[PDB]
């Protein structure tokens, strides 16, 4: 259920094998890489059901 | 088996990096070496 | 080297290929001509000599706690790690508090035994990098 | 449990009784295999609703009595799971012209495990053959077949004719009969051949002793559970001819689908407990 | 094959037929060892040219069948193979006074292996027993030879009389019946010593088992062809005094070598077929 799930959002699983840097991921790290091209700058959005 | 001797050595040598100096250490104590392993297998619930 | 033995010869050249990549730090690398060698034979040898050690100075209740971890929590890096173990309350069997911390300290020495084979001699502790990044301050020299 | 027939004498049913009581004692363990026991159910003789009741309490007391005694293949597998690994640690001392593709097949055979279900059983021996025969002749040297999706034949490598006219004509048996197994051809031992090839050879000598008893168990099984609709489609319809309490009495024991040998289980007691009621629904004499 | 003879009564040709199925059950496999066979030969009541050919066609059929019947190293060759296994393991776990010096002790006996040819056999373990018996004293430390081309005789270490007594006499029952094939797998675990050497004494008995069947097998074919030459030779003078065409025919057949097997079997089968050509040479009644 949970490769459904993660398909469905589309968000990438944190890598098909455990370097170092994914127990890094797990310590608290900058997880999401720059986009490779921003005209708009800085994005933010939160949420509040 | 009944008792395990102290072997002290003194040993003068040129190599200084640890990687390089334990590799040449194993090929003069490969005896001592050979009696650790041979040690566990013939004592279960034994750990030196 | 692990990899080369006990295998294809053709098949090798799909891992060398893989694993001679290196991605590290936003710049890629490649190793030239990583050749098999007598040096990675004993290299070989003393992980191979680790690679065995280690599983009978493991504990009973230490080898099988990662497979009792899951019947309750679960969390991301368990199930990553999970997978790569092949598949397959309850009493402890034995609970000996100074035989389990003498197999633990053995233990550790076989760490040090495998881990040191990737370490090498640390010789910079950098401390402020220059803005340039074309270089650093460095200390524990030699 | 007694079981009922209509018009037969009691000197046909001594006959089949018999059959039953030591069928595993019975060279060729199969119904088709005796042609006379269907002599013995009336045929043509006489009526055909009558004919069909004569057969189906035969298939249902014949499927009986194999749930009775279910062959035992647990004791030769025992001996099976030793003589499995025995082969690897061979193969880990012979050397190889292409050391990476030994273990491919051996890696197979050290997974080797033994699942409850018994269904499975006839593909566990056919990764067992498929590890051994393509080992053997690896020592021998002989090319192995490179045609894609041809898996190799299974069979005894390296015997005299004679001798494999011998030792292969007991499998033949051992389809005809499951259970009474009776091996005692050993002289398979080294000799003249490399003695990595003889544990090969003893090994195909068990495998073909499993697949030969589960395919038979799976055939004569699923044969009689056929046969036994095959009663039912036509007694039905035999039955419609008439509406006589009895003659509609035994449609409502129809009435069950027989599935597996589950309702088989009860529809033979219940056929047999009440059977006095509806006994003279069937012309007889 | 098909013995003939010319002086025989028909009761004493079905002595010698029935000696073929039954020589398996003698006690003392040995024709000399049974002087009442050779008493039947008729000596000093028939002519001597039949009485000492009488013996030719039984040394012949006594040569026949011992090599038809093979030494039954069967499955007992193979349990030599097992039991080293365990010493074989056992020697990379004792420690003891050396390294390099008994590594080669260890390696060698893993080398053992047994020869596609049968005569071949016995080499592998005459050499890989006395490897295995040095390594028993190590964990004694008990003296070693060091005298210069000595081998060191078969002992058995740390052994009571209780069993000797009696191992001999397995050792020699084996010997009185080369036929015979004892596994004799008696209690030889004993709480004495350790693993290792217990392991030892299991296994150095099983080579002496073999050797003395290997023996034995040359010890009547190589003999039987001496005694074979020794009485065609006698044979030569006393056929060579008559001039015929049958009488210097039968000089013919004994031109043949007696050495080796098949040159020692076409001696018989080349006399089958022509046994009615020289027959008149030979007096009778």
């Amino acid at each position: 259920v949970d490769r459904w799930i993660r398909h469905a959002a589309g968000v990438e699983r944190p890598q098909l094998l455990d370097t170092e840097t994914i127990s890094m991921l797990t310590f608290g790290s900058m997880s999401e890489r720059n986009a490779a091209a921003t005209v708009h700058g800085q994005k933010a959005a939160c949420e509040l059901i | 088996g009944p008792e395990t001797r102290p072997g002290i050595y003194v040993l003068t040598s040129s190599i200084a990096h640890w990687q390089t100096l334990v590799d040449v250490a194993r090929g003069k104590f490969a005896r001592e070496r050979c009696s650790f392993v041979n040690r566990r297998i013939t004592r279960p619930r034994q750990i030196p | 080297g692990l990899f080369s033995l006990d295998r294809s010869y053709e098949e090798v050249k799909a891992a060398v290929q893989q694993l001679q990549t290196i991605t590290f730090r936003d710049a890629t690398f490649t190793i030239p001509d990583p050749v098999i060698d007598q040096h990675l034979l004993i290299d070989m040898k003393t992980a191979c000599l680790s690679m065995s050690m280690v599983a009978n100075l493991a504990s009973e209740l230490t080898m099988t706690y990662v497979r009792k971890l899951a019947l309750e929590d679960s969390s991301m890096l368990l199930v990553k790690c999970q997978e790569l173990l092949m598949r397959l309350p309850a009493r402890p069997q034995h609970v000996s508090p100074d035989d389990e911390i003498a197999r633990l300290s053995a233990l550790f020495v076989m760490l040090r035994q495998l881990d040191d084979l990737i370490r090498e001699q640390v010789v910079f502790t950098v401390c402020d990098v220059s803005p340039d990044n074309k270089s650093a301050t460095c200390i524990f020299k030699g | 449990m007694s079981l009922q027939f209509i018009g037969l004498q009691r000197r046909d049913v001594v006959a089949l009784v018999n059959f039953l009581r030591h069928l595993t004692q019975k060279p060729d363990v199969d119904l088709e295999a005796h042609p006379k026991i269907l002599k013995k159910c009336g045929e043509k003789r006489l009526h055909r609703r009558t004919v069909l009741f004569n057969e189906l309490m035969l298939w249902l007391g014949y499927y009986r009595e194999l749930r009775f005694h279910n062959p035992d293949l647990s004791s030769v597998l025992e001996e099976f799971e030793v003589r499995c690994v025995a082969v690897a640690r061979r193969g880990y001392t012979y050397p190889f012209g292409d050391r990476g593709k030994a273990r491919d097949h051996l890696a197979v055979l050290d997974r080797t495990e033994f699942d409850t279900d018994v269904r499975h059983d006839a593909e566990i021996v056919e990764r067992a053959l498929v590890s051994a025969v393509i080992l053997a002749k690896m020592s021998v040297r002989e090319t192995l077949v490179t045609a894609i999706g041809q898996t190799e034949p299974i069979a005894f490598v390296h015997l005299k004719d004679t001798e494999v006219q011998r030792i292969e004509e007991n499998l033949e048996g051992v389809r005809r009969n499951m259970f009474c197994v009776k091996p005692l051809d050993l002289n398979l031992d080294r000799h003249a051949n490399t003695a990595l090839v003889n544990a090969v050879n003893k090994l195909v000598y068990t495998g073909r002793l499993i697949m030969n008893v589960r395919r038979s168990w799976e055939e004569l099984e699923r044969k009689c559970l056929a046969r036994i609709q095959e009663r039912c489609k036509l007694l039905v319809k035999e039955l419609r001819m008439c509406l006589s309490f009895d003659s509609n009495y035994c449609r409502n024991i129809l009435k069950h689908a027989v599935e597996n040998g589950d309702s088989a289980d009860t529809l033979l007691e219940l056929l047999i407990e009440d059977f006095d009621i509806y006994v003279d629904s069937f012309p007889q004499s």
